[PDB]
């Protein structure tokens, strides 16, 4: 990683440009060495704000909500340099701050014009111990189209979510009226869902110096199969905790063994 | 449309939605249990009624309304009350009894000087034969030598429907001494006294067991809707809040610019 | 063929079942309703119910009280405030219970009070029979 910094004490113009500087660097590992670089802009809102400060200083009339008249171009001239050219591609993970919790606020609204996916980190999920604490129902992607990820991928994914949704429904019932008017059917959606929820968690190699556990980098193929089978009913006999913090389904099997 | 007021409203609706979703689930639980215990009750209650339909009973020549104490169950009470006033009018002497405080508060004032008794503690805990026996006893121990009475309650049909119905109380030990009753012989004039008393408790019990099933399914339904309306209201006020929030800033800023440019 | 219905507020045992005969405890003896019996009405008494099913080896039940009805049509309905199979009754208790009752009676002068005790005695006593 190369780190580029635009600290909060820097004047508008500096916090304004540092995301371009970082961009410059990344474009090299693509236009000069044709790799697949990763660009991280933390956070995309302070980019926009820096834009407004600069704008105001240049005495230009603000537009709706006080932002810059050039909000959309200031953003476009930067966002657009982030793509897959014939030489390689830059992929950007942008930390978003939504003002006033207003998703139609000009800053945020403009920004979604460019996003192809959202990764929603959730404190609730974390509380399940589940990590990464990504929310499987709130996180989204433009490319989740069978015409793009292929029917299999697309169906598994849509399978995982519905089940996760259904279980969500039952969640209310379980706690109140108690876990049993539950059908041979309603009891399976839960079981699997709970297995799934866990199978969606995973050990990171970045946290090895700490979790005393080995990181896993599951492959896409392994991912779709994994969930495919749980949906399928291939491991309904396996127990929940067999799936907590593992990589490929094979590990779910072996953990079960060590868990008698 | 003040960010203050909007916020005040959101505050009270988020709580309503919360308390209202809670009330729904509690009800659906009470309902579930009630729907089941109702299976046997019907057969039992329909059995009690098996004598009179299977063989005529009229009357030569007491309105009991059943519901509960708790509201927020759509039109459970208003229905029985509505039909209760209807009878008292069309009619022969008039005397009434209401089981469940709500009846005593609704088809009331107009007809207080037309009361005999009233019952409380109905609906929270599931009804029992025991409660029915108290109602029956309380009546037999009353100075009302009723010749004919009717019992008005809500007959369950499904979670989304019920029907206010009436059942005749020919309990008149006197009326059960008509021609049609000549078919059944070897009946002491006072064996009936026991028979009628009993069938009186059975009919009150039945109505009671039908009532809570209708009530818990209607409160469940009413609270489902209320909760869903709340959430929708929540979603709208929030969006109204952001539109307003953005316009105030824009509005306040254009005002500053106008003043500054004029100089 | 007679349609026999037997139930309590809480449980239902028979619903329009074609039974060949039933024995029920009444205030005046123990009437035996047959597939074809003359219409009648009677109040129950702590005792026993015997249901001669379509196929021999009859089933037994215990009743505390209630009513029984036989109509013009071959329809019969037995309704007990409480009706249980002997399978769930502890004889040991009943005894302990008949004792206490007969004791309270010996200490009661109040006509009404006595009645309430007398009735209890009768019931608990009737418990010995099939137990």
């Amino acid at each position: 990683v190369a780190l580029v910094y635009g600290q909060m004490n820097e004047p508008p113009g500096a916090r304004a440009r540092v995301a371009l500087t970082g961009l410059t660097v990344a474009e090299y590992f693509r236009d000069q060495e044709g790799q697949d670089v990763l660009l991280f802009i933390d956070n995309i809102f302070r980019f926009t704000q820096a834009g407004s400060e600069v704008s105001a200083l240049l005495g230009r009339i603000p537009s709706a909500v006080g932002y810059q008249p050039t909000l959309a171009t200031d953003m476009g001239t930067m966002q657009e340099r982030i793509t897959t050219t014939k030489k390689g591609s830059i992929t950007s993970v942008q930390a978003i701050y939504v003002p006033a919790d207003d998703l139609t606020d000009p800053a945020p609204a403009t920004t979604f014009a460019h996003l192809d996916a959202t990764t929603v980190l959730s404190r609730a999920i974390a509380e399940l111990g589940i990590y990464p604490a990504v929310d499987p129902l709130d996180s989204t992607s433009r490319i989740m189209d069978p015409n793009i990820v292929g029917s299999e991928h697309y169906d598994v994914a849509r399978g995982v979510q519905k089940i996760l949704q259904d279980y969500k429904s039952l969640q209310d019932i379980i706690a109140i009226l108690g876990m049993d008017e539950l059908s041979e059917e309603d009891k399976l959606t839960v079981s699997r869902a709970r297995k799934i929820q866990r199978f969606l968690s995973q050990p990171f190699q970045v946290a090895e110096v700490f979790t005393g556990h080995l990181g896993k980098l599951v492959p896409l193929k392994e991912t779709i199969k994994g969930f495919q089978q749980i949906l399928a009913g291939e491991y309904d006999h396996l127990p929940e905790q067999a799936f907590y913090m593992v990589g490929p389904i094979e590990e779910a099997v072996a953990k079960a063994d060590k868990l008698a | 449309a003040t960010l203050k007021d909007i916020t005040r409203r959101l505050k009270s609706i988020k709580n309503i939605q919360k308390i209202t979703k809670s009330m729904k689930m509690v009800a659906a639980a009470k309902y579930a249990r009630a729907e089941r215990e109702l299976k046997p009750a019907r057969v039992y209650g329909v059995g009690s009624l098996a004598l009179y339909e299977k063989a005529d009973i009229k009357t030569p020549e007491l309105i009991i309304g059943v519901s509960s104490d708790r509201g927020l169950c759509g039109a459970i009470h208003s229905s029985v009350a509505k039909q209760m006033k209807s009878e008292a009018a069309n009619l022969k002497e008039v005397k009434i009894i209401g089981v469940g405080d709500k009846i005593r508060s609704i088809l009331h004032r107009t007809h207080s000087d037309q009361f005999l008794v009233t019952f409380k503690e109905v609906g929270r805990r599931p009804p029992t034969f025991g409660d029915a026996s108290v109602i029956a006893l309380e009546l037999l121990n009353s100075g009302y030598e009723f010749d004919e009475g009717s019992i008005i309650f809500n007959r369950f049909r499904s979670v989304i429907s019920y029907k206010t119905e009436e059942k005749p109380i020919f309990s008149l030990d006197t009326i059960s001494s008509a021609e049609s009753m000549s078919i059944y012989d070897d009946i002491d004039a006072d064996v009936l006294r026991n028979y009628q008393e009993y069938s009186l408790a059975n009919i009150i019990y039945y109505s009671l067991k039908e009532s809570t099933t209708s009530e818990q399914s209607a409160r469940m339904t009413a609270m489902d809707n209320a909760s869903k309306n709340a959430s929708e209201m929540i979603d709208k006020l929030t969006l109204t809040f952001n539109r307003t929030r953005q316009a105030v800033i824009t509005k306040e800023l254009i005002e500053i610019i106008s003043g500054a440019a004029a100089l | 063929q007679m349609s026999f219905t037997f139930a309590s507020p809480t449980q239902v045992f028979f619903n329009s079942a074609n039974v060949r005969q039933v024995d029920v405890p009444t205030q005046t003896g123990a009437f035996g309703i047959l597939a074809a019996h003359v219409p009648t009405l009677q109040v129950l008494r702590p005792g026993l119910v015997v249901v001669h099913a379509e196929d021999g080896t009859t089933s037994k039940y215990f009743v505390s009280s209630g009513s029984v009805t036989v109509n013009a049509d071959s329809s019969v309905q037995l309704l007990a405030e409480e009706a249980v199979t002997l399978d769930m009754l502890d004889l040991g208790a009943a005894k302990a219970n008949l004792e206490k009752a007969q004791s309270e009676l010996l200490g009661a002068a109040d006509e009404a009070t006595r009645a309430e005790i007398q009735i209890r005695i009768e019931a608990n006593e009737a418990l010995v029979k099939a137990l």
